[PDB]
């Protein structure tokens, strides 16, 4: 005789042994397709993924026979709770088929979007014809027609599908005892029964709103400065106190304001730090780039890259006629196999992305000893916040000066530092309100608070209120503007990007305090500090085997999100932004619209 | 001079699985151990109860050579007192031990593109193995009260599970060949000697 706890351990022992091999075969099948685009490899990849999915589906039903109230062990309960979740299988078969065909129709319409230029000889798609218009242009009419055209083409067809998708996904969320689909999405940050290290699905909204409340004052100053600089480009189309039009935000959706840097650079007479010229003066090859990236992690106490990493990985574009996918990725194939795929070049940007990808690899090698079902990050935001702090350190002048890429007599001006902080602020600070607003709108749409007939009367109302962006042309309910984004159309949660930004700066501040660095945070370098690698490895080792609140406490010292380190990082830029905005009005009045007058 | 056939235990086409390992008795010969510890091929050469040097100066009555193939992370379980799956259910060593453990990587031979599933190990057993005991029974395991009567079902698992070896796996997941020499000493003319 045995307790349930001693039978659900045997079941998991069998499950690990089968699943490791099946998942490794699936990952090898996918790797052979990404590094060699052909026709046979697609079919092989499809077969492998289907086999793995079928096995996981059967084991999900198999795991439900053992109850969770009769299990005392925390790790066993976490492992079984990870496997017990079913997903869309709880619905009826016809409803599941309808959901699958609706999602496939949405993916097909988004990927095959077509817009017609007023010049009949030109037909443009989003990638890359429309994007080249959006990012690189300085006229008003072309951006206006492109911005309205893409929405007018895709939203009309995507709007009717979204309502059915919402009601069906809400039904599926009711199947698993979740209130709505938003709660199902917020269940990735929930910790239950741990004790003091607990977190509720309704607490995430409170923490997000509280954190955004502190961030708003800095964003208002940055918004006012960008508006004043936008005076000189479109004098007759922007109000001195109105919201910025949505089609002048640097890209298609306004997610990042990086493309506005050439227009809004503080001191345009000072060139940014670029070590590509001296990187080609020493005949640096790609393998040297990855070797210095490896040395950076060696110096702080983290382990060394495995031998198979050097042989199996595709560290450069092949020249034998093979066609590849050039998106930089770090692969954890399983069974101790770690690889990196990158069509790298001799440039500074690729030199930074090498450190980022190797940081992902280091996390994967760090949590490899945990049980199979606990080999992930603490939540969705941990894995992509570890990588960014490596690129933060790899770009500091102290790192390149000690690397030989800069002369020891190099003198850095405060003007260059202000330029660097402005370009950092356009990407990081400028994207937070958009992410928070979009995810709030989706949450309230799923919750049923917003009626179906009032979808575009609130979407813009929040956009003016939270983001300070006004529409250029009025839209009716026949439009579906949120569906014009890649992540919304393909059913992807968006709140991970908000929390990752907070976690990355908490991690940077803690690791810089460990190294006993003195001065502003944006100058911090953690190279040669073997004491910070131990603190990092205290958090990296746990994986998904301890609650994310305790994993956060192990490296920072607190078990909650905090934006104070983020404001600390941008303090020198804020002290310069207030002086510039001293003679300009801050804040946006919602009443003024370009279409009203 | 009749030298012991150490070249047919370390130098072999096919090795045995962990659950059913191969034992060879060596007696009535002279043993030149100098070839072994002076070879750089072996990655693990741990001698318990004796010294690797001066080993060929004592005479024993029998030597047993047990050979098998395991993973990289399971070589640490071939030692007196260690616990795991290999130690508990496949190959157990007594707490007192007079012998040596030799292990070397065999990725080039035992790993094939697509997997080499010819090596098995026992994953489930009612009780731990006694020292130097071999179990080759193939009966359905049972973790529930109700007997399943020879057909795999719910809570009834087959106890022997296969090994998946591929050339691209990590060092910890790559096959390793292990030979365990045990020198036994009884009252006898002490046939096995040194040079
Ligand atoms: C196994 O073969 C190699 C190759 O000649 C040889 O050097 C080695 O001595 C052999 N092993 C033994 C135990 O003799
Ligand atoms: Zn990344």
């Amino acid at each position: 005789q045995s307790t349930t706890e001693e039978q659900a351990k045997t079941f998991l022992l069998k499950f690990d042994h089968d699943a490791e091999d099946l998942s490794y075969q699936s990952s090898l099948a996918s790797w052979n397709y990404n590094t060699n685009i052909t026709d046979e490899n697609v079919q092989k990849m499809n077969e492998a993924r289907a086999k793995w999915s079928a096995f996981y589906e059967e084991q999900s039903k198999a795991a439900k026979m053992f109850s969770l109230e009769e299990i005392q062990d925390l790790t066993l309960k976490r492992q079984l709770q990870a496997l017990q979740q079913s997903g869309t299988s709880a619905l009826s078969a016809d409803k599941s088929k309808r959901l699958n065909t609706i999602l496939n129709t949405m993916s097909t319409i988004y990927s095959s979007g077509k817009v017609l230029d007023p010049n009949t000889q030109e037909c443009l798609v989003l990638e890359p014809g429309l994007d080249d218009i959006m990012e690189n242009s300085q006229d008003y009419s072309r951006r206006l027609w492109a911005w309205e055209g893409w929405r007018a083409e895709v939203g009309k067809q995507l709007r009717p599908l979204y309502e059915e998708y919402v009601v069906l996904e809400n039904e599926m969320a009711r199947a698993n005892n979740y209130e709505d689909y938003g709660d199902y999405w917020r269940g990735d940050y929930e910790v239950t029964g741990a004790g003091d290290y607990d977190y509720s699905r309704d607490q995430l909204i409170t923490d997000v709103e509280r954190t955004f409340a502190e961030i708003k004052p800095l964003y208002e100053q940055l918004h006012a400065y960008v508006r004043t600089k936008l005076m000189d480009a479109y004098p007759s189309h922007i109000s001195p106190t109105g919201c910025l039009p949505a089609h002048l935000l640097g890209d298609m959706w306004g997610r990042f304001w990086t493309n506005l840097y050439p227009l809004t650079v503080p001191f345009g007479q000072k060139p940014s730090i670029d070590v590509t010229r001296e990187m080609e003066n020493q005949s640096w090859d790609t393998k040297r780039i990855f070797k210095e990236a490896e040395k950076f992690f060696v110096s702080i106490g983290l382990p060394n890259m495995t031998q198979g990493f050097w042989d199996n990985s595709m560290l450069t574009e092949p020249g034998d006629g093979r066609k590849v996918v050039c998106h930089p990725t770090a692969w954890d194939l399983g069974k101790g196999d770690f690889r990196i795929k990158m069509c790298t070049k001799v440039t500074m940007d690729d030199f930074l992305t090498a450190h980022h990808e190797m940081g992902h690899i280091q996390y994967d090698m760090a949590y490899a000893t945990q049980p199979y079902l606990l080999r992930n990050g603490a939540n969705e935001g941990f894995h992509e916040a570890v990588g960014e702090i490596m690129s933060l350190s790899a770009a500091t002048p102290h790192y390149l000066k000690a690397l030989g890429l800069l002369p020891p007599d190099f003198y850095e001006d405060s003007e260059t530092e202000i330029n660097f902080l402005l370009k950092q602020a356009l990407t990081i600070v400028g994207t937070l309100p958009f992410t928070y607003m979009l995810e709030k709108w989706r949450w309230m749409v799923f919750k049923g608070k917003i009626p179906k007939e009032q979808w575009m009367q609130k979407w813009w109302e929040m956009k003016r209120e939270i983001v300070g962006v006004v529409e250029p042309l009025p839209h009716d309910e026949t439009y579906c503007d949120p569906a014009c984004l890649f992540h919304v159309a393909e059913d992807y949660s968006f709140i991970r990007y908000y929390t990752r930004t907070i976690y990355q700066f908490q991690f940077h501040e803690a690791l810089c305090q460990t190294a006993k660095h003195e001065g502003p945070l944006y100058k911090c370098d953690i190279s040669n500090s073997t004491d910070a690698g131990q603190r990092l490895l205290q958090m990296l080792n746990l994986g998904k085997s301890e609650p994310w609140t305790l994993a956060l406490e192990r490296i920072v010292g607190a078990k909650t999100m905090d934006v104070k380190p983020l404001l600390n990082y941008f303090e020198p830029l804020l002290t310069w932004l207030k002086d510039q905005n001293g003679n300009s009005f801050v804040g946006w009045s919602t009443d003024w619209t370009p279409y009203s007058e | 001079t009749n030298l012991c056939p150490f070249g047919e235990v370390f130098n072999a086409t096919r090795f045995a699985s962990v659950y059913a390992w191969n034992r060879k008795r060596i007696s009535n010969c002279v043993a030149d151990y100098s070839v072994l510890y002076n070879s750089a091929s072996f990655s693990t050469f741990k001698c318990y109860g004796v010294s690797p040097t001066k080993l060929n100066d004592l005479c024993f009555t029998n030597v047993y050579a047990d050979s098998f193939v395991i993973r990289g992370d399971e070589v640490r379980q071939i030692a007196p007192g260690q616990t795991g799956k290999i130690a508990d259910y496949n190959y157990k060593l007594p707490d007192d031990f007079t012998g040596c453990v030799i292990a070397w990587n065999s990725n080039n031979l035992d790993s094939k593109v697509g997997g080499n599933y010819n090596y098995l190990y026992r994953l489930f057993r009612k009780s731990n193995l006694k020292p130097f005991e071999r179990d080759i029974s193939t009966e359905i395991y049972q973790a529930g009260s109700t007997p399943c009567n020879g057909v795999e079902g719910f809570n009834c698992y087959f106890p022997l599970q296969s090994y998946g070896f591929q050339p691209t796996n990590g060092v910890g997941y790559q096959p390793y060949r292990v030979v365990v020499l045990s020198f036994e000493l009884l009252h006898a003319p002490a046939t096995v000697c040194g040079p």
